RNA sequence: GUCUACGGCCAUACCACCCUGAACGCGCCCGAUCUCGUCUGAUCUCGGAAGCUAAGCAGGGUCGGGCCUGGUUAGUACUUGGAUGGGAGACCGCCUGGGAAUACCGGGUGCUGUAGGCUU
RNA sequence: ACCUGUCAAACGGUAACGCAGGUGUCCUAAGGCGAGCUCAGGGAGGACAGAAACCUCCCGUGGAGCAGAAGGGCAAAAGCU
RNA sequence: UUAGAGGUCUUGGGGCAUCUCAACCUAUUCUCAAACUUUAAAUGGGUAAGAAGCCCGGCUCGCUGGCGUGGAGCCGGGCG
């Protein structure tokens, strides 16, 4: 009739077995969730690159 | 002396305000006769006051209109004095002088004050308080850089009493 | 079992210090956070807004997006044996810099100088930090004074 | 109607006291907790013995009344009674719970946490429980008194005359001279302690 | 002893002081919070406020941003450096707030190089005016108004330098409203009488009522005035003039700086060994005057 | 040596009472035509400049209360780890490391940023 | 199916027909903004007035209020008008 | 939540000009809290300890803006 309720014993034991991983570090991240008006500049930055590749080249 | 000469302008005793109350605990038109008394002392229009809380045996509900009271300063609020303090032919009491420097008495009948008696009034009296100060009390009642009045500045029991008799010529008893 | 209520057992941790309360002081909004710069996170029960969850509290993050009044923050959270990078937003008042990144970029600054005037010196000098060396042999002078003796004291039963 | 003592007395709940939270707590056994002459000054009752508790337990309202009543009685006989004064050190505010006393109810242990009944004294080792001020002759008869309320409590419990001044927290050795420096101002059963801490009218009222 | 002590050392213990200026009565950090502080996304972008204080004297108007450590300055005009430009009496009234503040937007205009890009309004009237920033060129120098804790009401003598301001050259958002010339009845401006107010035709009509009615008032009221020889006639040109003056030239000379000898005039504090004796002398003359009686 | 306007940290700055305050300022102060708001020009708003440092404000003082900081309490209370330690138990001792808090006793009683004055 | 304090062993999580309680609503304002005020309580005074009517001064770190239970938060506030 | 002590306005009482109690206040004192706290551990939890770094030069932006502003992005170079 009546059981167990809850527990967390042997919980540590399984979860070390296959180690508690730190999250994968990349050197570039996701943008989602950055400001939406910062990223509509920032493509436009990214868009007009090309402009000034002149001045560029002879610095 | 020459300390009191010096002292004159600024430690020197006047009347602040003057502060009349006629409480009645019906409201209508029984107390709208009150306020035209209080219409004709002062020439001002007074103001109503409300009931905070609710006492069956006093037959008075929250928020009903149960007194009128007006506050008299100038030289209107130094004659109204006079009046009042004729009536009561300048005599006072020791106790009627509170520890913060002021004072008060009251009047039972409004019409030997100022005024004639018309049908259409009442038998109303009134209740007078006087709030005696010095020129720097402001200070605590301005709003930016508000202050206490200091320790020596302020009145006390005694020299309310010093003002009454050498200004009124008035007497007081235990 | 016990309710899953945000703000369950929160009592002390959202509370202000004692005889610290009332106004907010204002270099808390006058601080700058740029992205990609480490935060610690405090909620603060004054300003209900924008407030961190309490597992969130006494955790170090750093900014990935800078808003008007708040800021993203990428956090790492245990979750029953993997950690997760989390992404939450919190009003300004409810964080504050880490001055652990700052003493490390100090070190970096002092080391960068220190090779600079190494090598302009033409000498060498350490640079990596070092566990506490087991201490050095030393003489102890006496100065004609014997030691005191010490001895146990007589057991007394007090009150 | 009672259980015995053996049920109630390890300590092994958290504090219980009457508060808003436990409600209907009989009232305690023992209700008077200083006896014989109060109103007496530091100066006539310089001798102070204590029982010392020597173990982890929790006494109840009615032991520390029956000890109280006991110590009392005895010395009375021994030493008058407006010859000492004591004071019982232990107030009984955990409050100790009992299951039903076992159709239309629930048996068993559904439901089982208990009702007050009765208060008990939750008492560490080394600490006070009872004590007792009078003069320096009457030293033998405190420590009986002591001994033979003893057994009216169920653990250990040591007899000890203490080195202070009747209930006051100074040494006897220095205390007269304390007083006579004025470092010690009577006040009723006890004393007041007098710092160099304070404004100088003081020092001037004690001095005139 | 007949009633409990409120005051007592309890209520010391937990007692928790105000911030300094507010126990002071200067500042409400209610609206210096909004006021002050730049969104985050505008990283050390300065915001600028004008802080706009009329003293029982004078008339303080300064330009000031927000930092860590304190606020700076960029600009400051008073109302005492008037008498420089034509102003000798009335230094606390409209027209010399509209002076005050114009003199602070010229000052910093020219400052910044900005002077003759922005000529603000020279030709005066109580009208709406707004500076719109120059394609190609610098824009214009945007600032809030601080009015402390001033009652904002028509009139107020803190719009007078507002006024003054946004006529130099300076872009603060503001409403017609709480100029003089507003009406509440009729919800609408009239910029006639805004203008009598910054030229002080309220002050010259209570000098010509006053010379009407009471000598003895008159000159009770106006001293200085009557002294310097300002005319209720001649008040009109007169601020015109100061007008022309800050405007051709805003910038401030510093008064010199005078090397003086130090001398103290306060008391220095007591060290321990003098409040230890002290404690000595006081004991000792104690025991001495009670062993005399 | 100081003040004013705006502040930062928010008592070493607060609270009670006493003494002193040159010069600028800050105020108290005088008044209600205009702007504005009131039962009341008390407050708020406006126009001033006869008087006064009495008050606010500043500096100092008090075997001052509070606050800050340090001793003491005390290697005490508590505690990580250990034992086929002790004890009927309650609990206690030791090894290995960490380590507090009242009462009690001393010292201190704002520092400072930007801009503008006075101390001529 | 939900919420508050505690249990719970100072991150988070943690059970029992464990303990103490609340919910199936209420609000055109009790939503939003601005301005202006300061609350509970107490002392001393004032015609009828008294332990409690209303007027005045003083003290008041919040000891009041913020609709629902509890905890947190809040004073030229988030409280009152 | 225990006990004495020192003062007194007492819409207080009792024995009788009153005087003691009670009440209130003040300075002390005994004993306490899982749903109390100014203070406050030990053992805990998070982050960091570089080349994805540091330092120079330039370009882009419709975002921000007194400004040669700020922020972000991009292109070269140097430093193990």
């Amino acid at each position: 009739a009546k059981s167990k309720n809850h527990t967390t014993h042997n919980q540590s034991r399984k979860w070390h077995r296959n180690g508690i991983k730190k999250p994968r570090s990349q050197r570039y991240e996701s943008l989602k969730g950055v400001d939406p008006k910062f990223l509509r500049n920032m493509r436009f930055a990214k868009k007009h690159n090309k402009k000034g590749l002149k001045k560029m080249q002879a610095n | 002396q020459d300390q009191g000469e010096k002292e004159n302008p600024m430690r020197e005793l006047r009347i602040r305000k003057l502060c009349l109350n006629i409480c009645v605990g019906e409201s209508g038109d029984r107390l709208t006769r009150a306020a035209k008394v209080l219409e004709q002392l002062t020439g001002q229009t007074p103001v109503f006051s409300k009931a905070r809380y609710t006492v069956r045996s006093f037959g008075i509900r929250r928020n009903e209109k149960i007194a009128v009271h007006c506050t008299v300063r100038g030289a209107k609020a130094e004659e109204i004095l006079e009046k009042g303090l004729k009536v009561r032919e300048y005599e006072l009491r020791k106790n009627n002088f509170s520890d913060t420097g002021n004072f008060g008495f009251g009047i039972q009948e409004h019409i030997d004050l100022g005024i004639k008696y018309d049908p259409s009034i009442g038998i109303y009296g009134l209740d007078f308080y006087v709030v005696l100060g010095r020129p720097g009390f402001s200070i605590a009642d301005k709003k930016r850089r508000t202050g206490c009045i200091g320790a020596k500045h302020r009145i006390s029991k005694e020299e309310a009493m010093r003002w009454f008799q050498q200004k009124y010529d008035g007497i007081i008893l235990p | 079992t016990n309710t899953k209520g945000k703000r369950r057992g929160t009592r002390y941790m959202f509370s202000r210090p004692f005889r610290k309360h009332g106004v907010v002081p204002l270099a808390t909004y006058m601080r700058i956070y740029k992205k990609g710069d480490i935060v610690d996170i405090k909620g603060m029960g004054t300003v209900q807004k924008g407030m961190p969850h309490k597992c969130y509290h006494g955790k170090t993050g750093r900014v990935y997006n800078v808003t008007q009044h708040a800021v993203g923050i990428i956090v790492n959270k245990q979750v029953k044996g993997k950690i997760l990078a989390k992404r939450i937003n919190v009003r300004i008042e409810h964080i504050k810099h880490s001055k652990s990144r700052d003493s490390f970029l100090k070190r970096v600054k002092e080391n960068d100088q220190k090779k600079k005037e190494a090598k302009e010196k033409g000498t060498w000098v350490q640079l990596k930090r070092q566990p506490a060396p087991p201490r050095e042999a030393h003489f102890v002078r006496t100065n004609g004074k014997e030691p005191e003796l010490l001895e146990p004291i007589p057991y007394e039963f007090m009150a | 109607g009672r259980r015995p003592a053996r049920c109630y007395r390890y300590c092994k709940n958290k504090p219980y006291p009457k508060s808003r939270f436990c409600r209907g707590v009989p009232d305690a056994k023992i209700r008077i907790f200083d006896l014989g002459r109060k109103k007496a000054k530091v100066d006539e009752f310089p001798l102070c013995g204590h029982m010392v508790s020597d173990e982890y337990e929790q006494l109840s309202s009615e032991a520390l009344e029956a000890a109280r009543i006991c110590a009392n009685k005895y010395m009375v006989k021994s030493c008058g009674k407006d010859g000492f004064h004591i004071r019982v050190r232990l107030h009984p505010f955990h409050v100790i719970r009992i299951n039903k006393m076992l159709d239309r109810l629930q048996t068993g242990m559904r439901g089982a946490f208990g009702k007050p009944q009765g208060t008990v004294a939750r008492v560490h080792i080394g600490q006070v429980i009872m004590s007792i001020r009078t003069k320096l002759q009457n030293k033998e008869h405190v420590i009986e008194a002591l001994r033979r309320a003893k057994f009216k409590f169920p653990g250990r419990q040591k007899i000890h005359i203490s080195k202070k001044w009747g209930f006051t927290k100074f040494n006897a050795d220095e205390f007269e001279d304390k007083v006579a420096a004025k470092r010690l101002i009577p006040d009723g059963c006890g004393v007041k302690y007098i710092p160099e801490r304070g404004p100088l009218d003081k020092w001037r009222a004690l001095h005139s | 002893g007949f009633v409990k002590v409120v005051k007592n050392k309890a209520y010391f213990k937990r007692y928790q002081v105000r911030f300094r200026r507010r126990r002071e009565g200067k500042t409400d950090y209610y609206a210096r919070k909004r006021l002050v502080i730049q969104d985050k996304n505008k990283y050390n972008t300065p915001k600028y406020r004008m802080i706009v204080r009329v003293t029982n004297r004078d008339i303080i108007c300064q330009i000031a941003y927000a930092r860590i450590e304190g606020d700076m300055i960029v600009c400051a005009a008073y109302a005492h450096e008037l008498p420089k430009y034509g102003v000798k009496v009335g230094l606390t009234n409209y027209a010399a707030a509209y002076c005050t503040g114009l003199l602070l937007a010229r000052r910093l205009l020219n400052r910044f190089g900005m002077d003759k890009i922005y000529e603000g309004q020279v030709e005066v009237n109580g009208g709406e005016y707004n500076v719109e920033s120059i394609d190609g060129q610098p824009g214009a120098f945007t600032c809030y108004l601080d009015a402390g804790l001033a009652r904002t009401t028509t009139g107020n003598k803190v719009f007078g330098a507002l006024k003054g301001a946004v006529d130099g050259g300076l872009s603060i958002p503001h409403s017609t409203k709480r100029f003089p010339g507003y009406d509440s009845e009729s919800k609408e401006f009239n910029a006639e009488v805004h203008r009598k107010h910054i030229m002080g035709q309220n002050v010259a009509d209570y000098m010509r009522y006053l010379m009407e009615e009471d000598e003895d008032a008159y000159k009770k009221q106006f001293s200085q005035y009557i002294k310097n020889n300002v005319t209720p006639d001649m008040m009109e040109e007169m601020y015109k003039k100061a007008h022309a003056a800050i405007r051709e030239n805003p910038v401030y000379e510093k008064k010199p700086k005078r090397e003086v000898k130090k001398k103290r005039w306060n008391r220095p504090k007591m060290s321990l060994a003098q409040k230890k004796d002290r404690v000595a002398q006081k004991k000792a003359s104690f025991l001495r005057a009670q062993e005399r009686a």
